[PDB]
Order: C-alpha cells, then structure tokens, then sequence
C-alpha cells in the first residue's frame, strides 16, 4: 500500500517485472469480471435513463 | 495494452507503406517491432551503412515521427513521440485536403488565358481588361499575341475523382483517427520505450537503462509535455525398519 | 594419356591433414545429391576401419547419419523448398534479421525464382540491390501490399 | 597446387595463429586471388 | 537533407551565419576579416556607408 | 525554471545554468550554445505588453 514515486529509484532487477505485473493485473481483473445480478445492480441503476 | 496503440502502430504501417519508400517501410517496422534501439544495432540486423541511413532518418525527423535520444553510458535511441506524431499527420493530411478541395474549387473556376511567347499565364478578367477593339478576342499586352484559353476545364472532374478516390484510399486512416480521438493518448517518452524494451540481440552493445542527472536544469524541445510389485514395497519397508534400527 | 596424368597426380589418401580429408570428403558428400553411405566413403576414401574423422563426420551437425541404413546425408542451412514453409519461417521469425539468398539456395536452389515472384506477389519484404533487382536479406510482409497508392498519387505526396 | 597449399597453409597458422596476409603472402609467392579464395574457405 | 553526422552541420551553419554577418558589416570585433580576391577586403555595407563620402 | 548567465562570445551565445539545486550545490553550470531556433521561439513568446515595456 505505497504509492509509486520518482524519486524512489527501487531496484532495477526486481522493477523489470513491473509491466508484467501490469499485465497480470490486466489479465487477472479480465478474469475477475463476471456479470452480476439486477436486484443489485448499479449499473442497471445508472442505466435507468 | 491497449488495442488503439495496437490501431495506432498498424495505422503507421499502412501509412509508410501507402506514402514512403520500401526503406522507410523496413525501419519503422523494424523499430516497432522492437523499441528504442542504437544505430549499431540497426547496422547489424539490417546490414546498412549510415549513408544509406542517414535521409531516412532525416525525412522522419522532418515529419516528425521518431524522436531521436542521445545518451552516455554517447549512445543513440529513437522513439516515436506518439501525441506529435498524430499531430504532423493530422496536420498533413489536413493540409492535403485543404489543398485539394481548394484545387477543386479553382479548377470549378473559368480557367483563363496565356500568351505562349512570353509563357505567361492570364486569367479571365486580365482577359477582359487586354481585349480588342472588336470586342471578340483579347490580345497580349507586350507581346501583343492574340490570348489563347487555358485548358483545366477537362480537368475539373479529373481532380474531383482523384479528390475521391484519394479520399477513399486515406479512409482507413480517417477512421483511425476517428478512433483516436475517441481514445485518449499518453505520450511517448524513452524511458517509456524503456518500459516495453523488446531486444532483438543478444549481443547489442548499447545499454538501454535511462541514466539521470542531478544538479541539471538542462530544458530542450522534444522532450516537452507541459502379488509381486507388492513385496518390494514391503521390502523397502524392510530397509526402512532396520535403517530406524541403527538410528 | 591423361587418365594416366591423373593417376600419376592422384594425391594419397594419407593426407598432410586429417583436416584436409574431411574437408575433400565433405566435398564429395556436398557433390552428391544423395544420402551416400558409409560403403561410399569407403569408395572415397581408402580406408575401412571407423576413424576418429569418421567419428568426427558423424558429430558434424551437417554430416548426418542414417541409424537405418547408413546413408551420410548433407544437412543443409534451411529446410525449407516450398514457399508455404517460406512463409511459415518469415511469418516465425523472432527478429527482424534478414536472410540471404544463398544459404537459401542451399537446400533449395529454386529459391530465388519463388522470391522473386513472392515479391511480385508482395508477400515479402524482399531487399534488392541498385545495380539490378538482386535479392538479399528478405523479411515478412507484416502489412499490406507494398504497391499500395498509385504513382500520381505517391508523386503529388512527395510534392506535399 | 591447391591441395599443397591447403595443406601448407594448415601448418602456418599452426605456426602462427595470428597469421596476417602479408605474412600469408610471403610465405606463398602464388597468385594472390588464388591464395585468397583458399584462405576463407577454411579459417581467417 | 542527405546524411548529416552531426559535425558539419555546426561549422556549415556557423560559415553561414558568418557570411551574411560579414555581407552586414565587415568592420567588427578583429577575430575574422573575411577578404575576397584580391587582398583589398570586400566593403560591407557598413563600409560604403560609414563617414567621409561613404554615401551620407 | 533557472536562467542561465549568457556570455557573448564570436558570432554565438553560450548558456551557464548554475542553477544551485542539486542534492549538493549544482556547480554543473549547462555550457550550451543557444540555438537561434529556440531564441526565436521564446522571441515569438512574449507579450504586446511586453514589448511596450522594452521599447518595440
């Protein structure tokens, strides 16, 4: 829980994967959507007009 | 990553390939194919000279295309600045069809006169004002020839097909700009290349780490953005039970 | 009487150089079109017994046994001869190296007729000299056709 | 002579690994076009 | 245009920055004196309208 | 942003940004040749107010 910075130099080994981690974010959320239910659905509810 | 960066790259390729030579095809394919990369590097994957290379890297420069990066480790990378990149083109291609439609609407116009002895060219109303007494036929002021009509008439309906049929082979890029400015666009940087560094060698000299300077204010443009099986078991049993023996 | 010149010339199988032999053996296995035995070496050279040039053939990555029969083959740069495995190369390539003609023509020979009506087919990114269209380092046609805009048209693009 | 040469050639850069073509040249007095065709076909 | 290897291109632009500076004036600060043939250097403008009959 | 202290020198101007803000002192002064280019680019940025002020 750390917010990324420039001035920070990290370690450059280790922050080569960062893009990778990136996608793996990308493709974990893609895994993680799923359609949901309209009695709780917000979307439908913003989607009312 | 994103699918527009992808429309983006595949957008460049159809242009180079539709507006530029086979050379430029192969570099810019090349350096999309990969990232950032040194000069030797590009010597050695395509084989070049920097006299072959040297106009091509000056017409992407003037278009503004790829941006070039310099730096010590002095070691030369390119990138395409993305945002002055669609820029330059959006600006060209606006100036071609500002240029052709107002060539169409010239060419709607009556198309005038010339005196071939002196191989200059009259319009309509320098026509009107160099005309004979006889009100029929017009005659040049210093060579005194009888003014003989331009001929773009024809030509009207030729530039307006070659208008549309170039507006239809420029489509696709239309499209991919109409998809752009539906997108939102972050802007290239070298270290960003850096970020998504595709090697092509193994043995490449240049080291493509971005290496920052302190105490440094220094500002440029460019850079801008604001059973039996069993019994063996037993029997290792029975290696077992006695090797716990000994222990 | 020139036979017998070249009999009285016919260097030795007992060469300077162990080197020298394979080399004229590989010369004699590059000169045939067939997976030559072992018995045709036996031919060549005139020696019987398993050699550590033998040995060394056999470890030769261009020099490859038959464990069937015994036929040496020669293995070539590429195996590739037909431009559908042309293009499933170009289109598996890994980097943007080109390849030159003549290692193609090693293994396939009719190869720079098939590239050069690739390249009429714009299926490639062929490179060819000034002097004359002399193929060389060719690479995969990732986009479209190469002649794309007509020439009017790509002349009053330059004017732009 | 190209079966001598190569052959003689095989002991110079066992002589010298780093045999140049001057010395190569030297140690040949042959037609150089010839001498230089037999060179590349087998080291540096 | 052609190749440019990023080391003429400075003394090319700093000659032709000089020559049209010299064409402006030839009487500056004594590191050059840009003379054509022969010997006699070539007047600047400031020469044909400096005092003494130059042209005021 | 720093400014740095233009020294005149042949027909060209070279920059020094002293600029003091490095972790230590900055005493890396940027000896960079400033480009007409750029000189008329910051030119065309001024204001009419601006040039009242100077006497344009």
């Amino acid at each position: 829980g750390e917010k990324i910075m420039q001035n920070d130099r990290g370690d450059v080994i280790i922050d080569r994967y960062l893009t990778l981690d990136q996608e793996f974010d990308r493709k974990d959320d893609d895994m993680l959507l799923h359609p949901v239910k309209k009695i709780i659905d917000l979307d439908g509810n913003i989607q009312d007009d | 990553d994103r699918p527009i960066d992808d429309i983006v790259k595949n957008l460049l390729k159809f242009v180079v390939r539709g507006f530029y030579g086979g050379s430029f095809v192969l570099v810019l394919d090349a350096i999309l194919f990969h990232s950032v990369l040194a000069e030797d590097d590009l010597k050695q994957l395509l084989s070049i000279n920097k006299t072959e290379l040297g106009p091509l890297i000056a017409r992407l420069r003037s278009d503004r295309l790829i941006s070039i990066h310099k730096q010590r480790e002095e070691r030369v990378y390119y990138y395409v600045k993305y945002p002055h990149a669609i820029d330059a083109i959006k600006w060209k291609v606006h100036q071609v069809v500002q240029r052709l439609k107002d060539d169409l609407d010239k060419n709607s116009e009556p198309n005038g006169y010339m005196c071939p002895i002196c191989l200059t060219k009259y319009t309509q109303l320098e026509a009107v004002q160099l005309l004979n007494f006889d009100r029929t036929e017009f005659l040049c002021s210093l060579c005194d020839e009888p003014l003989v009509e331009d001929d773009s008439g024809k030509k009207n309906k030729e530039k307006q097909d070659k208008l549309n049929r170039l507006m239809d082979q420029i489509q696709p890029i239309i499209d991919s700009l109409k998809k752009i400015d539906d997108s939102r666009i972050e802007e290239n940087t070298f270290e960003i290349a850096l970020a998504r560094l595709i090697p092509p060698q193994n043995q490449s000299h240049a080291a493509y780490t971005y290496n920052p300077k302190k105490g440094s204010t220094m500002f440029r443009p460019g850079d801008s953005a604001p059973e039996e099986r069993e019994n063996e078991k037993t029997l290792n049993d029975y290696y077992a039970a006695l090797a716990k023996k000994q222990a | 009487i020139a036979a017998a010149a070249l009999q009285a010339n016919q260097t030795d199988i007992s060469k300077s150089h162990d080197s020298s032999k394979l080399l004229w053996a590989t010369e004699y296995i590059q000169k045939k079109g067939k997976p030559v035995l072992v018995n045709e070496l036996l031919d060549y050279l005139s020696m019987k017994k398993d050699d550590k040039v033998i040995e060394l053939l056999k470890k030769l990555d261009r020099i490859e046994f038959d464990p069937k029969k015994g036929t040496f083959k020669y293995l070539s740069t590429y195996d590739v001869h037909s431009p559908s495995e042309l293009l499933k190369l170009l289109r598996s390539q890994v980097t943007f190296k080109g390849i030159s003609c003549k290692d193609l023509k090693d293994g396939w020979p009719q190869c720079d007729e098939t590239i050069n009506q690739l390249e009429e087919d714009s299926k490639i990114l062929v490179l060819r000299t000034k002097k004359d269209k002399t193929p060389r380092y060719v690479w995969y046609n990732s986009g479209g056709n190469l002649k794309c805009i007509d020439e009017e048209f790509v002349k009053m693009w330059e004017n732009v | 002579p190209k079966k001598e040469i190569l052959d003689y050639l095989f002991k110079l850069f066992d002589e010298y690994d780093y045999w140049s073509l001057k010395g190569l040249k030297e140690r040949t007095r042959q037609p150089e076009a010839h001498l230089k065709e037999c060179l590349d076909k087998v080291a540096t | 245009h052609n190749g440019a290897p990023h080391h003429a291109i400075e003394e090319a632009e700093s000659l032709l920055q000089f020559h049209v500076a010299t064409y402006m004036d030839n009487d500056i600060a004594g590191q050059p004196q840009a003379l054509q043939k022969s010997g006699r250097p070539v007047k600047s403008i400031r020469a044909r309208l400096k005092g003494k009959e130059g042209r005021i | 942003n720093t400014q740095p202290t233009i020294r005149k020198d042949g027909l060209k101007l070279v920059g020094s940004w002293k600029k003091d803000r490095a972790t230590g002192d900055a005493d890396e002064p940027e000896l960079r040749v400033l480009s007409t280019e750029e000189i008329l680019n910051i030119f065309k940025h001024i204001s009419v107010k601006d040039f009242t002020s100077l006497g344009f």
